[PDB]
């Protein structure tokens, strides 16, 4: 979209039409005549638009006035409102930009950061821009969380995010016209190698794919109109129905096999109804004629009684005769019949076990996207955020995401080596106990106004926990937290000192040996203009890999390359790293599934603050002092980058809402 | 709106492979057997009609008599009456094998001496004797 609607949807805003958000800070606005809503959204879409046209430098109140014709600028009250709004808000003025205002000498408020990912950053920035006094405590010695980027001289190669899901909609937009992110197109030609390391012609690839995309429909059907989401008191898993579908498909196949043998016996029967006919009237002719000689030997002269005998033993033989040749007539119709069907037989099998090889190769790709094994997903919710997808192709960062967060964290106050430990949590502050990771003894105490966490839903899940809250959270709370699903995934980054490879070939698959395995090292990256190959671990594969040795990991890998491009090529790798999420102390897995038994909804749980109980029994209600941001918090755009960011985000706007005041809502 | 093309998919199905944990391969065996029932039934009538030609190969050429083109006519010799009636007392009704025995009446011609000479050769009486076979 272009103009002034671009900038909506570049925001993720409905271009027309006030939002939730905006009916709540301007409720004088949505209530009232349709003209002043029109002015209110003109108002704010052309915010945007200056904004998005050169978000590297701040957009002041006074440059947004400046920029509107007549007769917009003819309210200064209602163009203030909007821009402390989107500014609160975080759609306009976050990231890095170079500020006109300088920041307030004196700050106001405390906050502390647990955990210094893109969410925990983009959070802080706000904070910070906001005039409160922000500290972020990392158990890392690095920023970026689960975006970690790998260096060795020019080498780059990502080991958490890699790809940034298109352009339209996406904050990163904004974010990589403030870094200098290099980002790159992927082409989607993906040929695949079976086990045996010969190419897979391009003829199964297709059939194959359609079929894994119909069974993909297939099962939305099954939820959607066939109401198939229990059984036996449990929620139904993707997995399952698929299994359900192509058992059904293979029922069909033996059905339709059945049918057709049955047709065959059908008409084999007529076949020898009709022979029996025959041959009782080719016995009847062979007798008749034998009398009609008897007869036609009487030599004349002869009473009239032997002649109508001849005559008549003639015609009752000429009718028999045409009675049998109808009947021949009607024999090689039904023969006839039976080599065409004996020549069509319907398909022999629903899929050969090489079809189901290559098209367990397309769950693994599945399983990988979702980081987790099909048998986990909500078949009623697995794809609950679909209809929020950016447009325009998927890309990945040549220069390493790492880029980013080092950026986001540049001017703010980062406690590295610092393991938060417990979070307590009460009417008048709250404190926060953590350790030095380098010696667990040296102690840490962070007393504040409110917290923000940031921890991983993987480390939430920790049992025994890692990070004890006090009081407990509640239980509508910590059971969103056991409800949803936190997947896994693993990556094998393979350098080498010479390429040996197609290099204009972007990635490329291996189809696994058995269903069991088909997430083993099933992909390959080749991404940069460096010479290395980032091999993938998906599905029940991510999980136990991460139990094997380096060796043995990059042993199969290379095994699976020497299939491929011959034994002579592939040279031994210079480096080698292998990635495991799940055992990483501080992520415990790579990010977030709706679980079979969950649904968005436990996502906006989790985005829920607490507000801890009074301190003196009789008192008032406090004020919230514990605050969730994370990529499990984030419904619409949850496990990914923009998702984590926009959360902080989000995050930080309620805050300083709480804690400064809203200007902007009268 | 509905399950995409050949993919099939009823109420009735699922709840069948669905209802224990083994229904499936239930399902699955007892058509495998109803299948390899059904081909040994078509090599068993495979079998009996290979048989069955095998009688009447020959066909029935040796049997067959060149049969004569002969035109009509509208005069009733004493040879052709006493042939019809007669006829008439084999054949009934049937004025097609009338004619054709005969060799030289059309149907019509048949159909006429029927009402022409039903008086005179007691057609109605040898009529009901035909009815007694
Ligand atoms: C293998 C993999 C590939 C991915 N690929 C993509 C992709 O291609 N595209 C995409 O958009 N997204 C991708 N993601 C998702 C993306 O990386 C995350 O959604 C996002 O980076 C998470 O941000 P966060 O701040 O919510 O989480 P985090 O980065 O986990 O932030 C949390 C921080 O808290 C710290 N912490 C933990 N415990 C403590 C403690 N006790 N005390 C103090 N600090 C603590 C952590 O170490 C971390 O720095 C991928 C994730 C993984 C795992
Ligand atoms: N939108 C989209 N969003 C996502 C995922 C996805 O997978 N696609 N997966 C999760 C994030 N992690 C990844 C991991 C790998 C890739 C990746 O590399 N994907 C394919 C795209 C898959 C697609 O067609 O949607 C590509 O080559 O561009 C993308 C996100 C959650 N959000
Ligand atoms: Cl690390």
């Amino acid at each position: 979209p272009s103009g002034v609607e671009g900038a909506a949807f570049q925001s993720r805003l409905p271009h027309d039409r006030m939002t939730s958000q905006e009916a709540a800070c301007f409720p004088d606005i949505i209530s009232g005549p349709q003209q002043t809503q029109k002015v209110f959204l003109f108002i704010r879409n052309r915010t945007l638009q200056l904004w998005l046209d050169n978000p590297k430098i701040q957009l002041t109140f006074e440059a947004t006035l400046q920029q509107l014709e007549a007769p917009y600028n003819s309210d200064t009250v209602l163009v203030h409102r909007v821009h402390s709004y989107l500014e609160r808000h975080g759609l306009i003025n976050f990231g890095i930009y170079k500020r006109i205002k300088p920041l307030p000498t004196k700050k106001t408020g405390k906050v502390i950061i647990i955990g210094s990912g893109v969410s925990g950053l983009a959070a802080a920035r706000q904070l910070q821009s906001f005039g409160m006094d922000v500290t972020l405590l990392e158990a890392r010695d690095r920023v970026g969380g689960r975006v970690a980027t790998f260096r060795k001289g020019n080498y780059v190669a990502d080991l958490g995010a890699m790809v940034v899901t298109g352009l339209g909609g996406n904050p990163m937009a904004v974010v990589s016209k403030q870094v200098n992110m290099e980002l790159a197109k992927i082409k989607q030609k993906c040929p695949l190698y079976e086990a045996n390391g010969q190419a897979v012609p391009k003829e199964k690839d297709e059939m194959v794919e359609q079929e894994f995309n119909r069974l993909l429909e297939a099962t939305s059907y099954l939820s959607h109109q066939l109401d198939f989401n229990v059984l036996n008191n449990k929620p139904v898993s993707l997995g399952q129905a698929l299994e359900v579908v192509i058992q059904l498909q293979e029922k069909h196949v033996k059905d339709e096999q059945i049918e057709h043998w049955k047709k065959i016996v059908k008409t084999q029967e007529e076949l020898k109804e009709l022979l029996n006919k025959m041959v009782n009237l080719k016995e009847k002719i062979k007798e008749l004629h034998q009398q009609y000689k008897e007869a036609s030997e009487v030599k004349p002269p002869r009473d009239i009684t032997a002649e109508f005998l001849v005559k008549s033993k003639h015609r009752d033989l000429t009718a028999l005769c045409k009675e049998y040749d109808e009947l021949a007539e009607t024999q090689g119709k039904l023969e006839e019949k039976l080599q065409e069907l004996e020549a069509n037989p319907p398909s022999d099998v629903y899929l050969s076990s090489r079809d189901r090889q290559i098209l367990d190769w397309h769950f693994a790709n599945l399983e990988f996207a979702n980081a987790t094994p099909l048998s986990t997903l909500s078949l009623k919710h697995w794809d609950q955020d679909d209809d929020f997808e950016f447009t325009g192709s998927h890309l990945t960062v040549r220069n390493g995401y790492s880029c980013v967060p080092v950026a986001l964290a540049e001017g703010l106050d980062i406690k590295l080596n610092t393991a938060v430990r417990q979070v307590r949590y009460t009417a008048s502050g709250c404190e926060v106990i953590a350790v030095n990771t380098r010696s667990t003894s040296q102690t840490f105490i962070y007393k504040c106004d409110a917290v923000l966490c940031t921890l991983p839903l993987g480390v939430l899940k920790q049992q025994p926990p890692a990070v004890q809250f006090v009081p407990p959270l509640p239980e509508w709370k910590t059971s969103a937290v056991q409800r949803m699903g936190f997947g896994n995934l693993n990556k094998v980054v393979l350098c080498f000192d010479r390429v040996f490879w197609d290099p204009s070939v972007n990635l490329f698959g291996h189809v696994g040996s058995t269903t069991a395995s088909r997430g083993e090292l099933f992909l390959f990256w080749n991404l940069y203009k460096a010479p290395i190959l980032l091999a993938l671990v998906a599905g029940e594969a991510a999980g136990i890999m991460e139990n094997i040795s380096d060796d043995v990991i990059v042993g199969r890998c290379l095994a699976i390359l020497k299939g491929i491009f011959g034994s002579s090529a592939v040279p031994q790798p210079k480096e080698t790293v292998v990635s495991r999420w799940r055992a990483d102390p501080w992520a415990r897995g790579s990010y977030s599934y709706v679980a079979a038994g969950s649904s968005g909804n436990d996502y906006d749980l989790m985005a829920q603050p607490i507000t801890p109980g009074p301190s003196i029994p009789g008192a008032p209600q406090p004020i919230p002092r514990l605050f969730f941001a994370g990529e499990h918090t984030i419904r619409n755009y949850p496990a990914t980058v923009h998702g984590a960011l926009l959360s902080g985000l989000r995050e930080a706007g309620r805050i300083a809402d709480q804690f400064l005041g809203a200007m902007y809502t009268l | 709106r509905k399950p995409p093309k050949g993919m099939f998919l009823s109420q009735e199905d699922v709840e069948a492979v669905s209802a224990n944990a083994t229904a499936a391969t239930t399902v699955l065996r007892q058509l495998d057997m109803e299948l390899v029932s059904v081909k040994r039934q078509i090599q068993n009538i495979k079998q009996t009609n290979s048989a069955l030609k095998e009688k009447l190969d020959g066909g029935i050429e040796p049997y067959r008599l060149p049969e004569v083109i002969q035109k009509c006519n509208a005069r009733w010799t004493t040879e052709e009456q006493l042939l019809a009636v007669q006829a008439i007392r084999k054949y009934g009704r049937d004025f097609q094998a009338i004619s054709d025995v005969i060799g030289n009446k059309s149907v019509v011609q048949v159909k006429n001496f029927f009402v022409n000479y039903r008086r005179r050769f007691n057609i109605d009486e040898v009529l009901q004797e035909w009815e007694a076979e």
